[PDB]
């Protein structure tokens, strides 16, 4: 199970930007269902329309994602997970939405 | 819970690759819009043939933190007709009870086929609510009615 660690301004990423520009375009998942690992079984992200649009517009800090949370991305139509570690960060400059460590 | 969390996502991955028909399993939404992997809302159709026939009747499905070592808890919402059901829409079935039937090999997919089952082969020796057991044991004629009003009413159009 194969891990990375990704630094971002929590209250800056949208749901949407984690899904599309992150994990889908960087990591190369085809339709990925994303966990936050609050031992809650809270799914963010879901692969089947329609039902985590609604919180597209969302800023990651609104469901609790902060500095050291993981989240757990899952491929549909892959076998492939990846656990994703958050590093926040304020700092990254005006060109940088995110930086992979 | 990482455990029961491993198991729910395949369980789902596998609900969502082949369902039989006219059944509904998906994770409940949280109130803020995520999906909660422990707490599912599912559906049941009325098996053909019988008097249970072209009903659609909804459930949900509460799996604790040591599933699969535990069965989920499962309640019809709203509460039916049926004498296995208690009137809080509980669900009395043997393969949902950890000192007896339940195994942790058994899937949510033959949960809710256990469940449709049940609808029209009740366990007269588990009944959970007066009223529709006392009228399937007493009259059979009557009971028949009861459920096919019932199995009308639920009739999704």
């Amino acid at each position: 199970k194969p891990e990375v660690t990704v630094r971002l301004n929590v209250h800056k990423v949208t749901v949407l930007t984690l899904q599309d520009k992150i994990v889908k375009e960087k990591f190369a998942m085809v339709a990925p269902d994303v966990q936050i690992e609050d031992g809650k079984g809270t799914i963010l992200i879901s692969s089947e329309e329609g039902e985590t649009e609604a919180n597209n517009h969302k800023k990651l800090s609104e469901f609790g994602i902060r500095n050291g949370s993981r989240l757990q991305a899952d491929d549909f139509l892959q076998d492939y997970t990846l656990l994703i570690n958050i590093l926040h960060s304020e700092d990254l400059g005006k060109d940088v939405e995110f930086e992979v460590v | 819970s990482g455990i029961a969390l491993s198991r729910l996502a395949q369980e789902r991955k596998a609900w969502r690759k082949d369902h039989p028909f006219g059944f509904v399993a998906v994770p409940t939404k949280n109130p803020d819009g995520t999906m909660n992997l422990m707490n599912w809302e599912c559906a049941i159709p009325g098996k053909k043939g019988t008097p249970w026939e072209g009903g659609l009747f909804k459930l949900r499905m509460l799996f604790k933190d040591d599933y699969p070592s535990s069965p989920p808890k499962c309640k019809f919402e709203p509460p039916l007709f049926h004498p296995n059901v208690y009137p809080s829409g509980t669900v009395c079935l043997s393969i949902l009870e950890e000192d007896k039937d339940w195994r942790p090999a058994i899937t949510i997919k033959q949960i809710l086929l256990g469940i449709q089952e049940l609808l029209n082969e009740p366990n007269i020796q588990d009944p959970a609510q007066a009223e529709a057991y006392t009228i399937y044991c007493q009259n059979r004629v009557e009971y028949e009615k009861r459920v096919r009003a019932q199995a009308k009413k639920f009739a999704p159009s």
